[PDB]
């Protein structure tokens, strides 16, 4: 059958203001088969209480997800999204960029 | 504006580890206010909008029965269709059902639909005028015979255009605070060089309520859609939705560059431009 | 609402 990689987003709900409490998400989607794992990094570490969206599905029958926790945006400190699905090699990792 | 109802449902078989992952999610327009997960602890349909919680016992109890009865049809249907496609016990396989309806702003009937998947591909759908069926393949014709004689078309119209539409017009009165909002695309532009000679000119529309957008990219009047890096519509948690699109341009050559921002809660298509100085 | 009724593949 045909398998189709996740498309994955790292950002934030509002614009990025150091200090402010905001919602970082990652959003992963166009993947088939619906298997997948999803993390939430702060400088290399798994955030423990991260919640995500019920499993839904885009008009070309392809997945979607979106993983959220809430987060102050610091300056040293480093977000990232980390992803494993069937047609990856390795586990993904898309750091946080203010910029997109 | 319109309004639509739809109900999304995949099942997933986990061979040998159980019986298969049933997910099953209702909206009003795109806002989330039903669940059913197989896997959760309740086992029971559960509310996901504030405004669908005043609901009572009687109306859980209904749609808990009624969302595992078509658990239980995808179960069937999973062994049902490896018969079909000839495939083995050992793989895991999904079942993708999409049904629902829109209204217009008056609250009348506009379209009714169904679309059924089989690993990610298309296997049968209702037709526009709700009688006949489209069935993708050979196997999936077989389903088709069988629901042409059974007068399935019938009953799925029955719900389609009867009691989808009687209860959508219930939500969206019962939810008249918050469904009848459309949030506009609040935009901006963005520059960020990648060398000395080139930059990336990033076009943004933030916090916009009917996901549906248009961003384009134009050199001169003449479109960009070749060069353009255009993300998908992402949510932005709170109902809202966010999109961008960009352009690699050469320096100095910044205002050649327009972006063009077509939304339905806009009364005019934005038009932003890199202001140099 | 979701469906009272669904007819198998």
């Amino acid at each position: 059958m045909i398998q189709r990689t996740p498309k994955i987003q790292v950002y934030s709900r509002h614009p990025a203001e150091n200090g402010k409490s905001n919602f970082l998400n990652c959003y992963v989607s166009g993947f088939h088969p619906s298997d997948i794992e999803v993390d939430l990094l702060k400088n290399g570490e798994r955030i423990e209480k991260v919640e995500h969206s019920d499993l839904s599905f885009s008009k070309d029958w392809s997945f979607y997800l979106l993983y959220y926790t809430e987060f102050t945006p610091t300056e040293k400190d480093e977000y990232a999204c980390r992803v494993n699905h069937v047609t990856l090699s390795q586990p993904k990792i898309v750091k946080w960029d203010r910029d997109m | 504006g319109s309004h639509s109802m739809r109900y999304f449902f995949t099942s997933v078989s986990r061979p040998g580890r159980g019986e298969p992952r049933f997910i099953a999610v209702g909206y009003v327009d795109d806002t989330q206010f039903v669940r059913f997960d197989s896997d959760a602890a309740s086992q029971r349909m559960e509310p996901r909008a504030p405004w669908i919680e005043q609901e009572g016992p009687e109306y859980w109890d209904q749609e808990t029965r009624n969302v595992k009865a078509q658990s239980q049809t995808d179960r069937v249907d999973l062994g049902t269709l490896r018969g079909y496609y000839n495939q083995s016990e050992a793989g895991s396989h999904t079942i993708q059902i999409m049904y629902g309806c829109d209204v217009g702003s008056d609250g009348r009937f506009l379209r009714g639909y169904r679309q059924d998947a089989y690993d990610g591909k298309d296997y049968i759908a209702l037709n526009e005028d709700l009688r006949s069926w489209t069935a993708a393949d050979m196997a999936a014709q077989i389903t088709k015979r069988k629901w042409e004689a059974a007068h399935e078309a019938e009953q799925l119209r029955a719900y389609l255009d009867g009691t989808c539409v009687e209860w959508l017009r219930r939500y969206l009165e019962n939810g008249k605070e918050t469904l009848q909002r459309t949030d506009p695309p609040k935009t901006h532009m963005t520059h960020h060089p990648i060398s000395d000679h080139e930059a990336t000119l990033r076009c943004w529309a933030l916090g916009f309520y009917p996901a549906e957008i248009t961003l384009t990219w134009q050199r001169d009047g003449e479109d960009q859609t070749q060069d353009t890096e255009l993300v998908e519509t992402r949510p932005a948690g709170d109902g809202t939705f966010q999109k961008w699109a960009a352009v690699v341009v050469p320096s100095g050559e910044e205002q050649r560059y327009t972006c063009h921002v077509q939304h339905e809660g806009l009364p005019k298509p934005l038009t932003l431009r890199w202001e140099l100085s | 609402v979701v469906r009272p009724s669904v007819a198998s593949k």
